[PDB]
C-alpha cells in the first residue's frame, strides 16, 4: 500500500537554519 | 536539430502522455510518487524552491516561490534538470537562495517558506536515485544474442551490442558491419540457445552452431559475452508449457491476422505455417508475394498482442489489407475460407487482456519508426482498438503509420529523447 509519510527537511539561508515538515508518497 | 516541443508545451490544450502509459519508459513505477503542485529545489537561473504546474511527460512546468505571475513560469525536463526534493540542499550544506527579482520582496524569508511549505507535498528523498538506477539497460556491450535477421526475417542471426542509448541498443551481425537499433524488451531478440530449442532457423558462425548441438540440457557451453536468458523479457513463462514444450494450441495451416512485421500500417490475414516449441511459431503475411524459400515466414508467439482473430478489422473497423490476388471491396473471409479451404484460428486460441494502459487518441508521445529503428519521431496516438494503438507521425500521409501495441518497447512519453540524449526527428520542412 502506498501511503502519505511526514518528513522533516531543514532549509539553510544566511545566517540561520530551520526546519519544516512535508509530505512525501511511499 | 533535434525537433523540441517548447512551442508546443506552451499552447494551451496540448494533450501529451504521462510516462504511466509506458511500462518500458524509465522513472515510470515512481511517477506515482510524483504529483501535480509538489514544492521543489530547482537551479535558480545556488537553488531555490518552486511548484511543479503541469507535467506533460517528462517535461514539467514550473513556477518559483515568490512569483505569483504565471509570467515568470518555466518549463523544464524533470529527470535531467538539476531538481531535487526539499531539505536536499540543506543536507549538501547549501542555502536556498531567493531569485534577484524577488529577493526584497518579502520580510521574514523564514515565516515565508515555512508557510509556503508546512503541510506542502514533496518529492520522495530516494526519487532521483531510482531515476538514474531505472536508466541503466540490462544488456551491456558486447554482449552477443540471437537476433531476427532484417535481410531474412526467417531466421535469427548471432549478433553484438556495440552502442546502447538508454535502453535501445545497437546490434551488430556477426558476419557484418550491418546492423539495426533495437529496445532491450522488444521481441526480436533473443537469448544464446533460443533458436536451438524453440525450433527457430539459426544464423551463426560454425562454432556457436556446433557449440548448440553439443549441449545436453541445462549444460550447454556459455561464453563470457553470451546474453543469457536472465536478460530477456517475455509475455509467458515456460510454467504455462510442458518440460518438451510441445504446444498442442495452434495448427499448421490455421488462418489468422497479423500486423505486418515489414509494413507495420497493415494488419493482414496470416498462415500458421510452422508451429515451433513453447507456444512460437512461424506464420506468413498472406499479402506478401511469393516465396519458396520461405524466407519471408516470420515468427509470432502465440500471446503476442500483434496476432489476432480472423474478423478482428471487420468488428474494430480496420482498414485490412487483403491478400496476393484479392482486392480492398472484393474480400470476405467467409468467401477467402472458401476458395483456400482452410479453418480459421479458434477464438480461444487468441487471449487479449486490455489493461488500463490509459492511452488517449490526441495524445502526444515519441515513437520509433520500426523500418529505420535509427529513428525516433513526433508522433501522436490516432486510434485507441483495446489495447492496440495507431500511431501516426505528425506531419506525415496516414500510410507511414504503424500499429503498435499499448505495451510497445518502441513508444516513448514527451521528452525522452533529451532524456537519453536521443534525436527526435521532427515533422518535415
Amino acid at each position: 500500500s502506498r501511503r502519505w509519510e511526514q518528513k522533516l527537511v531543514h532549509i539553510k539561508t544566511m545566517e540561520g537554519e530551520f526546519s519544516v515538515t512535508m509530505w512525501a508518497s511511499g | 536539430h533535434s525537433y523540441d516541443w517548447l512551442p508546443r508545451l506552451s499552447k494551451e490544450n496540448f494533450n501529451a502522455a504521462p510516462v504511466t502509459c509506458f511500462p518500458h519508459a524509465p522513472g515510470c513505477e515512481v511517477w506515482d510518487n510524483l504529483g501535480v503542485g509538489m514544492k521543489v529545489e530547482v537551479e535558480n537561473t545556488s537553488f531555490w524552491v518552486a511548484t511543479i504546474l503541469e507535467i506533460k511527460g517528462y517535461k514539467a512546468l514550473m513556477s518559483y516561490e515568490g512569483f505569483d505571475t504565471d509570467s515568470h513560469d518555466f518549463w523544464v525536463n524533470l529527470c535531467n534538470a538539476e531538481v531535487h526534493s526539499v531539505g536536499w540542499c540543506a543536507t549538501r550544506g547549501k542555502p536556498l537562495i531567493p531569485p534577484r527579482t524577488i529577493e526584497h520582496k518579502y520580510k521574514d524569508w523564514k515565516d515565508f517558506l515555512v508557510g509556503r511549505l508546512s503541510g506542502a507535498r514533496t518529492l520522495p528523498s530516494n526519487f532521483y536515485n531510482k531515476i538514474n538506477d531505472s536508466l541503466q539497460s540490462r544488456f551491456r556491450l558486447g554482449l552477443n544474442l540471437e537476433c531476427v535477421d532484417k535481410d531474412r526475417i526467417s531466421q535469427v542471426r548471432l549478433a553484438t551490442v556495440t552502442k546502447i542509448v538508454g535502453k535501445r541498443l545497437f546490434l551488430r551481425y556477426f558476419d557484418s558491419d550491418d546492423g539495426f537499433w533495437c529496445h532491450e524488451d522488444s521481441p526480436i531478440i533473443h537469448p544464446v540457445g533460443w533458436a536451438t530449442t524453440v525450433g527457430h532457423n539459426l544464423a551463426a558462425p560454425q562454432d556457436y552452431l556446433e557449440r548448440m548441438l553439443a549441449g545436453r540440457e541445462a549444460m550447454i557451453e556459455v561464453h563470457e559475452d553470451d546474453a543469457t536468458i536472465e536478460l530477456f523479457k517475455m509475455n509467458f513463462t515456460f510454467d504455462e508449457y510442458y518440460s518438451d514444450g510441445k504446444t498442442n494450441s495452434f495448427v499448421e495451416g490455421m488462418k489468422l491476422e497479423a500486423v505486418d512485421p515489414l509494413n507495420l500500417s497493415s494488419i493482414c490475414p496470416a498462415t500458421v505455417m510452422a508451429v515451433l516449441k513453447f507456444g512460437y511459431m512461424m506464420i506468413r503475411i498472406d499479402s506478401y508475394q511469393p516465396d519458396a524459400s520461405g524466407s519471408d515466414w516470420f515468427c509470432y508467439h502465440e500471446k503476442s498482442p500483434c496476432i489476432f482473430p480472423a474478423g478482428f478489422c471487420s468488428v474494430n473497423n480496420i482498414s485490412v489489407t487483403p491478400p496476393n490476388g484479392y482486392d480492398s471491396r472484393t474480400f470476405t473471409w467467409e468467401g477467402y475460407l472458401r476458395d483456400t479451404g482452410a479453418v480459421a484460428a479458434g477464438q480461444h486460441l487468441f487471449h487479449r487482456i486490455i489493461p488500463d494502459h490509459g492511452f488517449e487518441v490526441g495524445m502526444s508521445l515519441e515513437c520509433a519508426d520500426l523500418m529505420d529503428p535509427r529513428l525516433v519521431c513526433v508522433a501522436t496516438v490516432a486510434r485507441v482498438v483495446g489495447r492496440l494503438l495507431k500511431v501516426h507521425f505528425d506531419g506525415w500521409t496516414d500510410e507511414y503509420d504503424q500499429w503498435l501495441d499499448c505495451e510497445s518497447a518502441d513508444i516513448y512519453p514527451v521528452g525522452w529523447c533529451v532524456l537519453v540524449n536521443h534525436k527526435l526527428e521532427g515533422p518535415p520542412r
